[PDB]
RNA sequence: AGCGCCGUGGCGCAGUGGAAGCGCGCAGGGCUCAUAACCCUGAUGUCCUCGGAUCGAAACCGAGCGGCGCUACCA
RNA sequence: GAACCAUCUAGUAGCUGGUUCCUGCCGAAGUUUCCCUCAGGAUAGCAGAAGCUCGUAUCAGUUUUAUGAGGUAAAGCGAAUGAUUAGAGGUUCCGGGGUCGAAAUGACCUUGACCUAUUCUCAAACUUUAAAUAUGUAAGAAGUCCUUGUUACUUAAUUGAACGUGGACAUUUGAAUGAAGAGCUUUUAGUGGGCCAUUUUUGGUAAGCAGAACUGGCGAUGCGGGAUGAACCGAACGUAGA
RNA sequence: UUUCUGCCCAGUGCUCUGAAUGUCAAAGUGAAGAAAUUCAACCAAGCGCGGGUAAACGGCGGGAGUAACUAUGACUCUCU
RNA sequence: GACAUUGUCAGGUGGGGAGUUUGGCUGGGGCGGCACAUCUGUUAAACGAUAACGCAGAUGUCCUAAGGGGGGCUCAUGGAGAACAGAAAUCUCCAGUAGAACAAAAGGGUAAAAGCCCCCUUGAUUUUGAUUUUCAGUGUGAAUACAAACCAUGAAAGUGUGGCCUAUCGAUCCUUUAGUCCCUCGGAAUUUGAGGCUAGAGGUGCCAGAAAAGUUACCACAGGGAUAACUGGCUUGUGGCAGUCAAGCGUUCAUAGCGACAUUGCUUUUUGAUUCUUCGAUGUCGGCUCUUCCUAUCAUACCGAAGCAGAAUUCGGUAAGC
RNA sequence: GGUUGCGGCCAUAUCUACCAGAAAGCACCGUUUCCCGUCCGAUCAACUGUAGUUAAGCUGGUAAGAGCCUGACCGAGUAGUGUAGUGGGUGACCAUACGCGAAACUCAGGUGCUGCAAUCU
């Protein structure tokens, strides 16, 4: 009953989010955005692999959910349930409209045509750009050959062209591998639930020494 | 239906600003306007009386009338195929002096000083402004400035 | 057509007026029943109940008329007819509560 | 039988054919819209100036 | 709305020419007289065969009328008129609003 | 698809800003050998859901859910 | 579904059709407002004609310098509003569970919220910030400076305001470039169905679809090219030669 | 031909009654006025009020529950 | 028998008859709606302007204070406390850039206030002018800044010509009111009456403003392809067909045969959408008849695969010859 | 240079936590007959400058402080954008030419200046 994705592939309209002017949308089909060992620490999974778009288009929420399930199922079966942390770095906020016309015989007798053609919400999509990351998965270096295959399998569920890029960053951080290594050999890193907080030269020295005491123990 | 009120589409135009809300400072009331001054129009949302219409925001005009708390300004409005003169009575909170006019007056008195000085010597003042002329010759040396060779860089992801 | 509308306005107004009229005689005969005739008392109650239900229906139509229908002239007489229907309604309510209350029920025994 | 509602096509060409004349300005503009208390005094001031110059160069 | 029965306002009565007290009433149109020239012309035109010869208004659209106050200067009995905006309910009797009272 | 109505006790229904009732059912007692009928009483509600206005409503104004009825014509 | 004949009668028509010689010059509009207005008119606009006052200027679909104004594109959310992912650390004299419990302003653990510091993604009707392009004004003689005259305005006041007298400052007279004459008036035709292309852009799945913005075009226009074509590319046309 | 033509006069019409605080034109009557004129009262028919009439026009219900299997509902309740 | 009748006025009845009318916009018309007079935000592309039956909403009111002036105070909320008293009664302290309130829609604006409380008031007044918006630089509505008065408030400077600002409304003719008690009734006077001048009200919402019900399947005229109902053309949502991927089914085994969640296409034999051609007519459903063309092959020819032992069957290829 | 009165620009001036403050000045402070105002001489009013105190206000300083402000050849000539092509690409879009050109980010620095009058070891 749903239209094909080629009717809403391209960013033709302005962003149309759910707000106090919509008030009646269908909820998104994709609900889980982080999966795998999402509670893993930062230095557990150094390697980060991105499935990144090469088109300026719209990815449907159904396609996102399907690609998520595909990559999750494949990597959990042939690499273990807790060997990766996958994160979907897009969120479907664009609301797709449909002007539903009657499909019966003699529908023109009661259709009114293009008069009052403003559509009704029937879908949800995420507007992506050139070089916008869709999926990001962090693992150890022993999992690269299979997370590449998982993202390659998930790529079939998306329209357009996507590239699989091995990032030079340590996991889901913004630091390179040796920069993070020389930062973590000293005590200026301090782990969080899944991410890590860093020491800055700014701020109160009392709290800076209360945290990160190993860096100050010089 | 359609809506074209006196303050249509004035939402951001008549907003005050970030962090200078409240009352207006006293220099706006202490400034003195004379007939023939050149003033810019910028409406103040805090003062609802004597506001200009949205067309005249950022317009520059000439004072023709001075009242108790307001100023008469003459604007040239483009209507159809010609300009019309429009007389506006605006409170002085929406009005500031044009800086270009006074900077021209300083240029006038500077040119007067130059002419009055060099009339005693006859040295051909050349009081007109001139555009940015093309730069003339020069000899640049390499002592401590040996040229450093550059090359285009290869492609890299940088993510 | 506004003509057909105001036609049915006038039709309902004359129906409301004669309904008020055959409510009021039942009311005064209820007050003059000679209450020994309890059967006639209950008959008069159930008889004015039908009239006030008819007037209640007319009042709902007047409600819809004043809400949506663009009566355009006769807000005054529609409102006065509505006020008469509701005052007859609380008259019937006083009557019906007066007969529905029981002589040794708790509501009677707390406060006369 | 719908039709075109509104356009501004060709209007700037029509205006710039023989168009955008700036209004002619003059020495001594019109004193209407000026404060009447200013005009009522300026009349007497001008009259006294004319009488003084006439008595000077009589 | 509520308007007081008296009001101190200007009176151009050629002796006051100032703010005096005024007794405020409401203006009624008064009986349209016969022997007005328009009424005579209308009767002459309506007489005979031809039926109704002038338009008669039907498409009523207003619900209200502008109220007009007739002010009576208590000194010189000069009468003035002033109109207000359209109101559905109108009142001269002064039942002043009070603030800190219960419902 | 549009328009209009309706949604209240177990069932059928009333219900207007100071705010929940009618009838039949249901429970207790009485009368009767006993059961109905009859007599004396008592209890009974997310007022379709959600949000807002109001000092406050089931009522006023919005979102849907559910069920009805009217229109859907000219070839 | 109101006969025929003659007359009123050349009935009226915002509607259809037609509208008769040549050459020369200029040359449009499908837009504004109003109308029982939407197949039409009036009005302004575009155009012609007649010219009139003067003689290089009280100009310019342009730039520069100086000075304003704006809230779009972009950007942002460990900045407000709103939406939204994931954990971490905490707080319960104060959410719901169980456990040790007689309970306790008691204890342990589970789950929800509230706070703190982080983290992922967003906004036509969100925003601190904020362009490019467009846009207003000024760049002097109707100017500047000095002196002192008028007033019934104004000031405590010959204090100011406005307009002045007299005197001085002239060709670099106050940036560039160009001006093909500049300015002004009267009268009147036709038009008031538009359409296409680049770019911006709304509705729509889309449309040789509908509707807007700027500019250029076709209409009204032939010529060379795109085989062919109203719009595209090139270039616009007196008759001929190279 | 035969056999029958049920219920409804609330509505719309049609028709019967007129003692009347109903409405009620012209003419006429009274009062005021200097008069034109104004205001009263009276005020026929008709409307209005009150009856009849459907072989006049016409119209002639809705929701629940219920019988030793189920179904249905003779039966009951309620709105009308 | 002075009643009928007849004549003239007056009231009633009177589609039997007469005359006329029976809006506009509009992705054809009708039904629906008002995009018809207006207001806020956005569309709107950073001056201004800017369309659609675009989006989200609102107006035909309300207020003697909810107007004007002055004075005093600070709001929403949160925390900590105090008998009955608890989640919410009243009181006290601290924090609190406004997270409150300002009649209403939304958007601006406002903190010794524009909010809340208190005091006094009528400037929501008079006389006409000028200016801004819509714009033809017309009107109407609304608004702005002065002048000449008379006032209010405040110690005073000052502020005040309705609502903190952006909407909240109405010509001619006629009627009526107020003012001047002024002009005229034309042979001359007085008094009624009437007509004038200046300023308002009574209303036209289709809101620059006719007084207005239907039907035509008996129909007519002028026109229209500016405008529908066939085909054709663009498009392909819908219909139909074909793929790619592979979670699973197939005992076991993703792919013999299938194949979910997704995603890419093709077609014009569906139905839509649109209105380009045709309304000075292209004869319009189906059937009969007859020819040709396409292949996306039902059979037949030759082959490949199978969860093809044979038989039967299924998938697929070259193939439109028949 | 400090302080007071009146200010201009209105955070480089604010906020949070501490520390210090000669002199004078401000301030807290003492009283209720009078004018005046409150439930309450708490605020407001009046009187005294006497009884006292820098405790607070106020001023200044400190803090790898928050915030704010300035600058950078820090990001970045990046994003975006005017103009041009019979440029590329099925398209989406993207390069190139002549031009303009951000914001966040990062780093560094700073944390009121000043006017008129009066007064002070
Ligand atoms: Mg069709
Ligand atoms: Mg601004
Ligand atoms: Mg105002
Ligand atoms: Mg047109
Ligand atoms: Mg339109
Ligand atoms: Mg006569
Ligand atoms: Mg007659
Ligand atoms: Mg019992
Ligand atoms: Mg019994
Ligand atoms: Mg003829
Ligand atoms: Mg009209
Ligand atoms: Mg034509
Ligand atoms: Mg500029
Ligand atoms: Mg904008
Ligand atoms: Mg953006
Ligand atoms: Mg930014
Ligand atoms: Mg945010
Ligand atoms: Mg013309
Ligand atoms: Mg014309
Ligand atoms: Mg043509
Ligand atoms: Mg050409
Ligand atoms: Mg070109
Ligand atoms: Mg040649
Ligand atoms: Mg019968
Ligand atoms: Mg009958
Ligand atoms: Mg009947
Ligand atoms: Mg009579
Ligand atoms: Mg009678
Ligand atoms: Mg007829
Ligand atoms: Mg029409
Ligand atoms: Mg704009
Ligand atoms: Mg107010
Ligand atoms: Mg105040
Ligand atoms: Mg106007
Ligand atoms: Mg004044
Ligand atoms: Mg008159
Ligand atoms: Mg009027
Ligand atoms: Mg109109
Ligand atoms: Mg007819
Ligand atoms: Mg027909
Ligand atoms: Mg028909
Ligand atoms: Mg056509
Ligand atoms: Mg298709
Ligand atoms: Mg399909
Ligand atoms: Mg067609
Ligand atoms: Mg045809
Ligand atoms: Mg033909
Ligand atoms: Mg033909
Ligand atoms: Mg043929
Ligand atoms: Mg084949
Ligand atoms: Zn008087």
């Amino acid at each position: 009953a749903r239209r094909p994705a080629r009717c809403y592939r391209y960013q033709k309209n302005k962003p149309y989010p759910k707000s106090r002017y919509n008030r009646a949308v269908p909820d998104s089909k994709i609900r889980i955005y982080d999966l795998g060992k999402k509670k893993a620490t930062v230095d557990e999974f150094p390697l980060c692999v991105h499935l990144v778009s090469n088109e300026l288009e719209q990815l449907s929420s159904e396609a996102l959910e399907a690609a998520r399930i595909c990559a999750n199922k494949y990597m959990t079966t042939v690499s273990g349930r807790d060997a990766f942390h996958l994160r979907v770095r897009v969120h479907p906020f664009h609301v797709l409209r449909i002007n539903k016309m009657l499909s019966c015989a003699g529908a023109d007798r009661l259709q009114q045509g293009m008069r009052g053609a403003w559509g009704k919400p029937h879908g949800l999509a995420a507007r992506v750009d050139i070089g916008q990351i869709i999926f990001s998965v962090r693992t150890k270096d022993s999992n690269k050959d299979v997370v590449v295959e998982g993202l390659r399998r998930a790529r079939y569920k998306f329209p357009g062209q996507q590239k699989i890029i091995l990032s030079k960053k340590w996991g889901f951080t913004n630091l390179d591998r040796p920069e993070y290594l020389k930062k973590r050999e000293a005590g200026e890193v301090k782990d969080d639930g899944a991410f890590v907080k860093f020491l800055s030269k700014k701020g109160s020295l009392e709290n800076n020494i209360r945290e990160f005491p190993e860096y100050f123990a010089a | 239906g359609k809506s074209h009120g006196y303050r249509s589409r004035t939402r951001y135009m008549f907003q005050r600003d970030f962090r200078k809300h409240g009352a207006v400072h006293l220099s706006t009331y202490l400034k003195v306007y004379k007939v023939g001054d050149i003033v810019d129009i910028k409406a103040n949302g805090s003062i609802q009386k004597g506001m200009p219409h949205k067309f005249y925001q950022g317009k520059t005009g000439v004072v023709y009338n001075v009242t108790k708390s307001s100023v008469g300004v003459i604007i040239n409005k483009m209507v159809g195929n010609r300009y019309l003169e429009k007389r506006l009575n605006l409170r002085v909170e929406h009005i500031k002096h044009s800086k270009c006019r006074q900077e021209f007056l300083e240029r006038v008195k500077a040119n007067a000083a130059k002419r009055a000085e060099a009339k005693a010597q006859g040295v051909a003042v050349q009081l007109k402004r001139q555009p940015a002329q093309p730069r003339e010759s020069r000899i640049v040396s390499t002592e401590g400035n040996v040229p450093q060779t550059l090359a285009p860089v290869p492609y890299e992801t940088f993510i | 057509s506004q003509r057909k509308l105001q036609q049915d306005i006038d039709k309902l107004l004359k129906k409301v007026k004669e309904g008020i009229e055959d409510f009021d005689d039942i009311y005064e005969k209820f007050q003059s029943t000679d209450p020994s005739n309890s059967s006639h008392r209950e008959k008069l109650e159930s008889d004015l109940k039908r009239e006030i239900k008819k007037l209640q229906k007319h009042r709902d139509q007047i409600k819809t008329w004043l809400s949506k229908e663009d009566v355009k002239d006769k807000q005054s007489v529609l409102m006065t007819n509505r006020r008469l229907i509701e005052n007859g309604m609380e008259r019937f309510k006083s009557v019906e509560k007066l007969m529905k209350t029981k002589q040794f029920s708790k509501e009677a025994l707390t406060n006369p | 039988a719908k039709s075109k509602n509104h356009t501004a096509h060709n209007q700037t060409r029509k205006a710039h054919r023989n168009g955008i004349k700036k209004p002619k300005t003059y020495k001594y503009p019109s004193l209407k819209g000026v404060d009447p208390k200013f005009r009522r005094n300026h009349k007497h001031a001008l009259h006294g100036t004319a009488k003084a110059l006439a008595a000077a160069k009589k | 709305v509520n308007v007081p029965k008296t009001r101190k306002t200007y009176c151009k009565g050629k002796t006051c020419r100032k703010h005096t007290q005024h007794k405020v009433t409401q203006y009624k149109a008064g009986k349209a007289s016969l022997f007005a020239q328009g009424k005579r012309r209308y009767d002459r035109k309506q007489s005979g065969f031809g039926g109704q010869t002038k338009p008669v208004f039907h498409k009523k659209a207003k619900t209200t009328k502008k109220v007009v106050l007739r002010l009576e200067c208590v000194k010189c009995k000069t009468r003035a008129q002033l109109t207000l905006k359209r109101c559905k309910h109108f009142e001269l009797g002064g039942e002043k609003k009070q603030k800190g009272q219960a419902l």
